[PDB]
């Protein structure tokens, strides 16, 4: 048996709706920070929102408001949480994806329990047949 | 010999291959004595080395099955979509500079 | 996965020691600055170095304390490695939930206190039906809506979701469980049984054999042949359990702790905005 | 741990595919940047975004191409996570070297060819000494220095590593490796031994008992009670599967590949600098 | 048994001698980068190199040549070889850790070998006593 | 009850309790009949609820041995030592920054 580790795509560790929900939530929080300061930029907010989660070099400015610092630090916390979760889940799945057992021996369940899906035989009229 | 098939499990029913002969054959005692002498002097060792231990192809200590093409090949697919955004460049003007 | 599982790997003690170390290094930085712009953003810079250096920062301050911020980066990288390692170790958990502890469960005696209500089943017109009817009429009336046809019918209904729990005679239940085609089902309490009884031998009324067979059975119990007899006969190789299951595509229920924290964070941002609105004259 | 473990998560496929994507996306990024020679720094930027922040560089250009850089960083974090995951699994193992395939191993014939010299001994004055002297003369001459006073002396020596291996009767060494503390000893061959013989029952010459004794012994072997008695009295103890012993500090003897990369980088940088200084007339 | 992750210090993944080796390696590499600027600021390059290993965003010193460019390329690659080795080692050590488990039954061979380190008894003159 | 002592091992010697009494005394059949009747009508279940299972407190989902103050906390102290060196380096800065 040639070993092979299964992985459907980048989508194997994460549920499909997770990416959509996080992508909409980050946009919503960026809009929330953007709107409520004037009554006393969106592109910069968008770049922070995307890149900071993605750990990119994009983004060179700083948010204008004060509680934006708290929002940015909690967003960095969210980013480290999500990246650590992806890494840990991928590692755990890549460790626990080894193929099934290779027949323990005479006491093997697939041998102790006959199954039409697992057919085994030997040479007729031989010492093993007598045994 | 081929490295396409593998033994598995733990050996059971330990027996010994033997030269059988008719019960009244007078050769029994000397056959047994000669076979023991061959075991002792190491001739059996030479015959085993020259006919059992070829080991021209050996496989052992199975690897943890490193990554391959297909298990994240689809990842590459996504970057193709990025190229699509590129051909949007001109319409960017129509998207932004007009508005 | 526990919804808050990401916080168990560290004790709260170190979880606040890291904050107090941030406070002391910020104090060092501001004391360095006092000899002469980042006083309000020093904590932000240190925090961003803790988590991920993806945020622009007004970093150049205190070239002698830049060694200090390098040491802080050392702490940050080893901390991130430790957190990822611990979070990994918590997610090779062996699968175990358990929904039933015994027939006297609140789930049994109060089947309608759940949404959907807890559904259990048994074969009608059996001796178990007589027992439950004589002992507990209310849950038997609740059963009246969940009648079962056969043993294999009950198996298929449980597998296909038409049923959640089954009630039937214990010995045949264990025999069937140990010899499931995949051992995808389980027993209860490893033998903590309601209305416990035994399977035995039937003798004529007060014959002289009764004593001898009693002593013979007790002897075979004492010698220990029986345990291997049911090991060879009514048990299975895979009867015990399966191993750990892979962590599937992470569910929002498993990761809802960070969503709750996001809600708390946005509420705190709103109240800080209100406080600034009340304190914008300075 | 395998010295080439760091190259294990790089098949030829992923190596060539990732590098060719590097080159083509560098080309597409620089020709997009031409609208909005900096082309030699875009490769720096993209390799950094693969790795991390490298140094303040000119990333922000062509605000629509920032989306392409973002998706490139998304792939980069996927790649780093995959590298971490695959490296994590590949250094967790217990490896049994398979140091010997039998006494006919080429290591035995030339003990001095390996540093440190191969130190294996046998108990003198026994039938094993006569057999090894009659079969392997130079081997016996080299054994003349490695004799052990007693069985327990050599056993203790192997426990603390005074001797590399021990030569003696097969069954008694199997028995000792059975009840040995911690299962630190391993018997090798699965029966592949020189002068493979068996224990047996002696009889008076030409006694009438030969036929019955032989038939009874073969009947006992055939039906399986022989190995049951074996397991009852022989070495069922230990018999464990050495899954994983704690992966010690990854030493330079293990991860010398990083130093080899450092030396290759030194040599290549010197060669490139020489080539650059060659091209100084333009 | 109380579950706890026994661990001496962050030195556990790598011997302190290897830490000393990498600590001298970073500085000698930085010195080499500074000195190659002959046919192309020691403090700037040294701080840059020593912060690249440490992922810190501080440091504006940057090489201007192509040789030192490739050297920085491979140095970032090297540094993340270290960080990946660290995370892998710690994850493996933590996963294998606390492997002690209670006795699964009398059939466990541990019972079959008496010792002061492994003692087990019952009540005298009990049912299990005659058993 | 205590929840810091844990049971283990599969149930070997599967047997039952019983009130033992002299051979010749006549209550035996009536005693057994009454015990069976109590088993049938759930009175023994009421006894089990009253005196056997009342508090549960069963350990489940064994913890993977989380990290606590012990290995990393002292690390802080260790890096705290480094802070002392910084206190030197700033004063040394006074010797270096002046010229
Ligand atoms: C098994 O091998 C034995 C090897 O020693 C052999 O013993 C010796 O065998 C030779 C000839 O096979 C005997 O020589 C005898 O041969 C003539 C035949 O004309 C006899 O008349 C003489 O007495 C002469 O001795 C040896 O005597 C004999 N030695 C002994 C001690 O018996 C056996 O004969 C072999 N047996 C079989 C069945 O193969
Ligand atoms: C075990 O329980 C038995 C219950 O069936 C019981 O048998 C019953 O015993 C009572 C009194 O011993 C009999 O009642 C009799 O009462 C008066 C005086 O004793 C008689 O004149 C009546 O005619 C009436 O028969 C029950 O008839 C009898 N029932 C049966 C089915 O046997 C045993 O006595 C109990 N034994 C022990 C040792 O506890
Ligand atoms: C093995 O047998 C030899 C005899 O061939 C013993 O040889 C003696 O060895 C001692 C050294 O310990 C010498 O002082 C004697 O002179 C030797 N005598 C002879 C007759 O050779 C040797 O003692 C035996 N060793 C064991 C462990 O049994
Ligand atoms: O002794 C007996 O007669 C059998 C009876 N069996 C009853 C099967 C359960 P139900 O009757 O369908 O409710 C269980 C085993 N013992
Ligand atoms: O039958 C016997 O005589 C014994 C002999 N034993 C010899 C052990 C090897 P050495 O001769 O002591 O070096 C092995 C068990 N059987
Ligand atoms: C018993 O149940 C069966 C269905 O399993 C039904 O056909 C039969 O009529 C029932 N009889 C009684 C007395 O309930």
């Amino acid at each position: 048996e040639i070993p092979r580790s299964t992985l459907d795509s980048f989508m194997q560790p994460f549920q499909s709706t997770l990416w959509l929900l996080v992508g909409l939530s980050v946009h919503v929080v960026a809009v929330m920070l953007y709107l409520l300061d004037r009554f006393s930029t969106l592109s910069s907010a968008m770049w922070f929102s995307w890149g900071v989660l993605l750990n990119s070099g994009i983004g060179e400015g700083a948010p204008r408001s004060f509680s934006a610092r708290i929002l940015g630090m909690v967003w960095a916390g969210f980013a480290m949480i999500i990246v650590a979760s992806y890494t840990a889940n991928l590692a755990a799945f890549l460790v626990l994806d080894r193929p099934e057992e290779r027949i323990t021996g005479i006491n093997d369940p697939r041998l102790r329990n006959p199954s039409d899906k697992f057919i085994y035989a030997t040479v007729k009229q031989s010492s093993v047949d007598i045994y | 010999q081929k490295c396409d098939l593998v033994t598995t499990g733990e050996l059971f029913f330990r027996s010994g291959f033997g030269i059988g002969m008719r019960k009244d054959s007078p050769w029994k005692q000397n056959v047994s004595l000669s076979i023991l002498k061959s075991h002792e002097n190491g001739f059996m060792e030479d015959l085993d080395k020259t006919w059992v231990r070829y080991q021209e192809c050996d496989s052992r200590s199975n690897a943890p099955a490193t990554l391959t093409f297909e298990n994240m090949a689809g990842v590459f697919m996504l970057v193709a979509g990025g190229i699509v955004a590129g051909i949007f460049l001109i319409f960017i003007e129509i998207a932004y500079k007009r508005h | 996965v526990s919804p808050s599982a990401f916080l168990e790997p560290f004790s709260a003690d170190v979880w606040v020691m890291m904050f107090v170390m941030l406070l002391i290094v910020s104090a060092v930085a501001v004391f360095v600055f006092e000899y002469f712009f980042t006083i309000g953003k020093a904590i932000w810079l240190l925090w961003g170095l803790v988590f991920n250096n993806s945020v622009p920062v007004q970093n150049p301050k205190g070239t002698t304390s830049k060694i200090m911020v390098s040491v802080w980066a050392f702490f940050a990288v080893i901390f991130l490695a430790s957190y990822t390692a611990n979070l990994a170790a918590f997610m090779i958990q062996e699968e175990y939930v358990d929904q039933v502890s015994g027939l006297s469960d609140k789930k049994f005696q109060r089947p309608n206190d759940f949404s959907p209500p807890f559904r259990f089943g048994t074969v009608p017109n059996g001796s178990t039906e007589r027992n439950i009817r004589n002992n507990y009429a209310e849950m038997h009336a609740y059963m009246g809506k969940f009648n079962q046809r056969g043993v294999d019918d009950a198996l298929l209904s449980l597998k296909t979701g038409k049923l959640d729990a089954f009630i039937y005679d214990a010995a045949v239940l264990n025999y069937m469980a140990g010899r499931d085609e995949g051992c995808k089902l389980v027993t209860i309490g490893s033998g903590k049984v309601f209305a416990s009884t035994g399977y035995g031998i039937a003798i004529q009324k007060d014959s002289g054999w009764k004593r001898q067979v009693d002593l013979a059975i007790l002897q075979l119990f004492g010698d220990g042949e029986m345990e291997e007899l049911e090991a060879l006969w009514l048990t299975g190789i895979c009867h015990n359990e399966k191993n750990e299951v892979m962590s599937s595509q992470l569910d929002i229920d498993n990761m809802a702790g960070v969503f709750y924290m996001l809600g708390a964070a946005m509420a705190l941002s709103l109240i800080t905005f209100i406080c600034e609105h009340l304190f914008y004259w300075q | 741990v395998s010295p080439s473990a760091f190259l294990e998560p790089f098949s030829a496929s992923v190596w060539v595919m990732m590098f060719v994507m590097l080159l083509i996306v560098s080309a597409i990024a620089v020709f997009v940047f031409e609208y909005f020679f900096t082309i030699g720094k875009a490769i720096w930027l993209l390799w950094g975004l693969v790795f991390n922040n490298s140094v303040p560089v000119q990333n922000p250009k062509g605000t629509t191409s920032k989306i392409m850089v973002s998706v490139w960083a998304f792939f980069a974090v996927i790649f780093l996570a995959s590298y971490t995951a695959n490296l994590a699994a590949f250094m967790i193992q217990e490896e049994f070297v398979d140091q010997v395939t039998g006494l006919s191993d080429k290591k035995f014939q030339r003990p001095h060819d390996y540093s440190p010299p191969f130190r294996f001994g046998t108990v003198p004055n026994g039938s094993t000494e006569r057999n090894i002297r009659n079969n392997y003369p130079y081997m016996h001459q080299y054994m003349t220095r490695f004799n052990q006073r007693g069985v327990e002396d050599a056993l203790v020596s192997l426990k603390t590593g005074k001797l590399d291996a021990f030569i003696y009767d097969a069954a008694v060494l199997n028995y000792k490796a059975g009840r040995d503390e911690g299962c630190k000893l391993v018997t090798i061959g699965s029966g592949y031994i020189f002068a493979s013989t068996g224990y047996g029952i002696a009889l008076q010459k030409g006694s009438p008992w030969k036929r019955q004794i032989d038939l009874a012994l073969l009947q006992f072997v055939g039906d399986g009670e022989m190995e049951e008695l074996e397991t009852l009295w022989l070495t069922g103890i230990c018999h464990n599967e050495k899954n994983e012993v704690m992966s010690s500090q990854l030493d330079i003897d293990n991860m010398a590949g990083v130093f080899y990369m450092l030396a290759a980088a030194m040599a290549l940088s010197l060669i490139t600098f020489i080539w650059e200084h060659l091209f100084y007339w333009k």
